[PDB]
């Protein structure tokens, strides 16, 4: 076919199993590629029976996928989509890894992943050759080491097999830390060190299954597209936008950790108890004066090069490798935790990459745990140690006991969600009050209060994927904003950063690529519109642990709803009854009934009728 | 008058725009192992951009069992009658640089061709601001060669300059 | 649409040519210490180009005295009316980046007028493959005031970047 | 006055005074600056009693220079001037230190330095202030540890006392290292670790004066410029041509330690016993990928940037810090003593930049050494450790006997002829065969046996400033390689490699600065013919130590007559007969009588007369 493959690859590693199965026309123009194609996968394996699968049993599928323009549109996404740990939902995750494009290259547009297998295991594909092979001398290793043994050798491997054909470039690598390895649930899958698959703890998921590491090369050409002409024209044009964005493409997301708190009031603070700050330590200027080693780095065929490569000379974290840091790791592994100054947020930075953990939920538990101990309710001899505001120290030792399970570790390392639980019903005290969060998931480093950033009132609250900041509601529900083109760029799958061209040309390009003749009216009201269902109707079954129920749970944290302490929108914060108005509005105008469940019409006319099954027994649970 | 790429590998992004323009010149698709310039990331952030440095021996050229390759009199470059290759790996080996190379499923070498004298290469790196290529006018000068070297020689000298004993 | 003038410090080459132009466009002759860009190099390469960020609360303009500093409403500069300058150093204190310079026997302080709306220092800079800096168009982000500071902090910082424990 | 101030600073060690002195039109016009300028105020104080004067006593002067095109020309040199230690006579060196333009902005064309002081001292100028000022804290250091002290301690007292008028940039220096200190007849003046007044031993008369360091800083204008539209058309023209030379600005001389001896062979290898190699190690390539950690330096207002920064984070050698290395480094602490490897090259050059030594008549002495140890004449006994070719840990510990004068360093310390005397004395052995020098200045790293450089037959061998390759002799004598163009670049002061213009064009820039109306004949056959006729009467009186005969010593080294052992003009080497013949040659189209003595007759007509003194006391000496 034009733009896919047309396979995917099975491997299941229970059996130590590998084949290909076909992805027909009929499945890719319903459900497109990335997180479409997942979602749908999921539920048609497993949504009969979801609320006993568990995400880090051997039922899970660990999901590692493509779609039509992966490898022509500008920059460079994968797709990872599972059961989540955290929502119990799907989360439509992306990285910037080649992988995708080298297993296009390669014949395929995608792995399913099974089972799990006996001991540690890493999957290696180059062209025709798929292999389960031992991966145990590599378990425990960072990212790092990983690409100065493992990756290095593959690398050996091949160039001296295809000797007689010149030397292949590097193969691409994803990859788990020793946080995926002790199922953290809030592990990330991670590559080239610095990018990760970052919501929905997909880390844990393929750790759980025995899984160290994906390799894959491929030297083959890309599929053939159908309108080639069209293809160059229209890729020409969009170099020509992306590479006129001056400050994103020498800064990155890197002024963020500045300028969303200091000029959006959004940035969360202390646990969020702030959202304003004026320090002006945390500028990009001295990220770049004191820690950039690289300022200009990209992924595949990226005119924009948002990227960076933090890395520390001196002082006592000399060695510390990270990227801008992204600016959600300068909040949320920063000013989340009252620290302010680029060397100790690059430190902090590394440690969550090198241990393969998310730095949005990593820094959403310490921020907790560090408010807890500013309220006496978690003691230094719960902890072990003292677990002040700005100590860097401190909470990397409390990231030591995480990724060991040892002491409150083996509490906090379950998530903010679940661990506020336990430690209510320990201490007797609701600690849930300054759990922030949604559907299990931590809110992003955009806050909902201060109204000048681009998350409001119901953002995170209806969303499919939580406190995912990368995946919001907007209202209207459809349109341009909002979480039906959101769910086409993560099953396009190509990069948020490389979108300037607008969501209507990207279509466009789609179609130049695969022959199809999707327009923007029927992605809203149709092929995306179904894949929201499905994530809706997965998410709303849960279990098998935690479950959700719309009526409380579609809402906003209750921190959300005290006024802003501080900043040029002091006491601003929004009203919940407003929010519970804009929640009945969505629910009208996404196809929900009255309760945020699904409608049984709107089903049918998706062409999901099957999911009724489904919408049924998510009813009796809840009444 | 002649022209020659000169690489400075330390302002090489990795954006592979290089990859992407001179596979759609020469196979019409996107072909990221048919590119005549390819670049090596074996070390995250340490990017390597390689290519042909027309060897004034052509160690390829003379290597050939088929005279597949001979050198473009205009331009320097080495040419490819990709119908008479039979992918036997001769110039592969010669190349002090290994720098042919055989995609999975071509049926033939690839080789720089200086795009006929007007790199497209240089002038995307040159639009996108990196500047990690650039041509030289001049007659060919001797130390040119010297530039033909294994590419993960170049990628540990960098990783060792940059990360020093920690590496 | 308005300009801001983005300065990469590790791109920059020490070459001056910003200064030579700045100070033959203003002064008419070539004069280090009154060009408005101006590059300090405390330790040998570590090059940092320094000039004004226009700040939007212009700390310089209010503290004059003699409201000497204005601003252009075109263009968002500060222009500085030479002849009621008392030469007081009230601007240089109230300048977060100590952007300010009164130069020997000017009897003015000199500071950047953004050439108008098209920076020469930019373009020589582009001109000659540095490119340390470059233009940014569109509206004013606060973030751009954090970059005036003392050129001897910045220094100090990219020295322990580049050397480490060693400097 | 255009173009200058009309004014010299005239310091006085001994007396510890300051002031100062006028430079007159008159003056200006007949020997312009620099190497001319300080040329006749050698002559003028000194030329009376000049083979009295003990380059290292008291009674040198110490000249540091401008002329008209300093700080208005692309790029940027100071001049130095004085006795040299080395030769005996005068060498117009240069080096790429604002301190140049700082004096011009300060209100000053250069520097007379007189006497000695009684302990360590350094000078100091701001503007109208002028200090002599105690160094005792600073003697002893390296450049590194000097510009992090003394320069930046000078800064910020400049900077707390201009408080009201903003931050001054950086003052310049210039400064010796241990080399000069210990009075090392080839140490040189240092400034920005790697920059050097490399040939004539100034280092050691500025030690010898007990003067660490030269700091200037200038916040005035340059002097006014008589056509002032004129310069800046002028201006952008000599830009653009400079811009497009594209390889050296990125490689600069860093080329040279592969190319000169594979194309050219005339490096020198193990003491010039060879000239050709084929070893890759040393190219360019290596240099850059294993140690330049900036590929783009650059002095004041120049468009060529050939300047690079080699740094070294590992191996035995880590910290050491150098520039591509420059080639002649590269051949002469390379190549010259066995040496292809760049970690190695970079480490010895930054040894000898770090001690203040001139690192080619350092290389020189220490290959010389080097092949009396391979040849038996100097014995591990002699020398206290075995000195073999490639050894660079044995060529380090000889340097550092050669600083301390401990040892054999006390014979080394003395420089390639004087050490040749003293051990041929010693040993009872004609050593000075294997000696590499003119005139007591070792031959750069050009040799002359291929014909495929540009040095040829008798490039050094009648040449004012004797083995000095930036000063070379052609034929024909005028015209415009050879001495008295070079003698125009190192008193106008430019950088020689910013003439792409050519001589014409440049000297027609320096008559739009300064209002003359000097022409190409006037410089060849008055201006530049005095100077080098000066610097001839004063080489050719000699020392108080060391005297020449141009009967034997206009001649090149008994090795230059050696057919070339391998490469590709294997068996080449020029006719010493005919070398006699150009020689007689040369004297005729300078002005030099039979004998190689400046004729009676051409002085007068060059306006210095007063010269025929100096001329006879020559004649009685030789006769
Ligand atoms: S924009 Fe940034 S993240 Fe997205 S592909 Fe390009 S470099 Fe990678
Ligand atoms: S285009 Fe330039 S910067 Fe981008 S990869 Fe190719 S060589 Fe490197
Ligand atoms: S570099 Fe390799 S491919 Fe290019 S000319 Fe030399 S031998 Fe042929
Ligand atoms: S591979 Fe093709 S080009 Fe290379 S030598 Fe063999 S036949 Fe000739
Ligand atoms: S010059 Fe043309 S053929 Fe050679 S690599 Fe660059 S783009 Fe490809
Ligand atoms: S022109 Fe650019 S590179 Fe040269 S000094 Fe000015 S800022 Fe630095
Ligand atoms: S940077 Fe200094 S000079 Fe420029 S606006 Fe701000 S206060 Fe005024
Ligand atoms: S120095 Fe001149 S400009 Fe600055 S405040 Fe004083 S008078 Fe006004
Ligand atoms: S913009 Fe104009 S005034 Fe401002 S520094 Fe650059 S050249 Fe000088
Ligand atoms: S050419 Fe090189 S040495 Fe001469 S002034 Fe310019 S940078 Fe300095
Ligand atoms: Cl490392
Ligand atoms: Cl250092
Ligand atoms: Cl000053
Ligand atoms: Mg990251
Ligand atoms: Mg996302
Ligand atoms: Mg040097
Ligand atoms: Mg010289």
């Amino acid at each position: 076919m034009y733009a896919y493959n047309g396979k995917l690859l099975d491997v299941d590693l229970t059996r130590e199993k590998v084949k290909e199965v076909e992805l027909s026309e009929d499945v890719l123009k319903k459900f497109y590629g990335g997180r479409g194609l997942g979602t749908y996968i999921l539920w048609k394996e497993l949504g009969e029976k979801w609320e006993k699968v568990d995400p880090l049993g051997e039922e899970n599928l660990l999901l590692i996928l493509t779609g039509p323009l992966t490898g022509y549109y500008p920059g460079m996404k994968t797709s990872i989509v599972s059961k989540s740990p955290e929502s119990n939902g799907v989360v439509g995750s992306v990285l910037s890894s080649e992988l995708g494009l080298e297993l296009k290259a390669a014949g395929y547009d995608g792995i399913i992943i099974r089972g799990k297998a006996k001991s540690p295991v890493y999957l290696f594909i180059h062209n025709d050759t798929v292999e389960i092979r031992d991966a145990t001398k590599y378990w425990g290793m960072g990212g790092i080491e990983l690409y100065k043994t493992l990756l290095k050798e593959v690398h050996e491997e091949i160039r001296k097999k295809e000797k007689l054909k010149g030397v292949p470039k590097e193969p691409a690598m994803i990859y788990i830390g020793k946080g995926g390895e002790n199922k953290v649930r809030f592990a990330a899958i991670m590559t080239k060190l610095m990018h990760a698959a970052g919501y929905g703890g997909y880390g844990a998921v393929m750790g759980s299954k025995n899984l160290k590491a994906v390799i894959a090369k491929g030297s083959g050409p890309l599929p053939e597209v159908y309108d080639k002409e069209k293809m160059k024209v229209l890729l020409r044009e969009f170099w020509k936008e992306l590479f006129s964005m001056t400050t994103f493409r020498e800064w990155g997301t890197g002024a963020g950790g500045y300028s969303v708190g200091h000029d959006r009031s959004s940035e969360p603070i202390r646990n969020w108890q702030e959202e304003y700050h004026d320090n002006e330590e945390i500028s990009v200027v001295n990220f770049e004066n004191r820690t950039w080693i690289k300022k200009y780095w990209a992924d595949y065929g990226c005119p924009v090069n948002c990227m960076k490569i933090s890395y520390l000379r001196y002082g006592p974290y000399k060695g510390s490798i990270s990227d801008a840091p992204d600016y959600e790791l300068q909040a949320y592994m920063g000013t989340n935790l009252g620290i302010f100054e680029p060397e100790k947020i690059v430190y902090l930075s590394y440690l969550v990459d090198e241990l393969g953990l998310d730095g949005i939920n990593t820094g959403n538990i310490l921020g907790f745990a560090a408010e807890l101990y500013q309220r006496g309710i978690l003691t230094k001899e719960d902890l072990g140690f003292e677990l002040n505001w700005g100590d860097e120290k401190a909470f990397a030792k409390l990231l030591h006991l995480i990724v060991e399970k040892e002491g409150i570790g083996k509490i906090l390392a379950e998530g903010t969600y679940r661990a506020a639980l336990k430690i209510s019903e320990i201490k007797g005290i609701d600690v849930t009050k300054y759990a922030v969060h949604v559907k299990g998931i931590a809110v992003g480093a955009h806050g909902i209060r201060s109204e000048l950033d681009y998350t409001k009132d119901i953002s995170y609250a209806v969303s499919v994927q939580g406190g995912d900041h990368t995946s919001t509601a907007a209202l209207p529900a459809k349109g341009y904003t909002g979480e039906l083109v959101e769910a086409f760029y993560d099953s396009a799958v190509i990069c948020n950063f490389v979108t300037k061209p607008g969501f209507e040309k990207i279509i466009e390009f789609g179609n130049a690529l695969s022959g199809f003749n999707i327009t923007p009216e029927q992605w809203l009201n149709e092929i995306g519109l179904r894949i929201i269902h499905l994530q809706r109707i997965l998410l709303l079954l849960g279990g098998p642990d935690v479950y959700w129920d719309p009526r409380k749970d579609d809402d906003n944290p209750p921190r959300f709803y005290e006024p802003l302490p501080s900043g040029p929108v002091k006491g601003k914060a929004p009203n919940r009854e407003d929010i519970k108005a804009k929640v009945k509005q969505y629910y009208e105008e996404i196809g929900y009934d009255e309760h945020g469940i699904p409608k049984e019409e709107v089903l049918e006319e998706l062409g999901i009728g099957e999911a009724k099954r489904e919408v049924k027994r998510i009813k009796k649970r809840l009444n | 008058e002649r022209i020659w790429i000169l690489i400075t590998p330390d302002k090489c992004s990795g954006c592979r725009l290089c990859e992407v323009t001179c596979s759609l010149e020469h196979e019409g698709i996107i072909w990221p192992e048919a590119s005549r310039i390819r670049v090596f990331e074996l070390f995250p952030g340490i990017n390597v951009p390689h290519t042909c440095v027309q060897c004034p021996d052509y160690p390829c050229v003379n290597a050939c069992p088929t005279n597949a390759l001979s050198v473009d009199e205009k331009t320097g470059a080495v040419v490819v009658n990709e119908e008479k290759c039979i992918t036997c790996g001769a110039c592969v080996l010669a190349c002090p640089g290994k720098v042919p190379r055989i995609p999975a499923g071509k049926g033939s070498v690839v080789i720089c061709d200086l795009c006929g004298g007007n790199p497209k290469c240089v002038e995307i790196c040159h639009e996108a601001g990196h500047d990690a290529l650039k041509i030289v006018t001049g007659n060919y000068r001797p130390i040119y060669r010297t530039f033909a070297k294994d590419p993960q020689e170049k990628s540990l000298d960098i990783a060792r300059k940059v990360f020093g004993e920690d590496f």
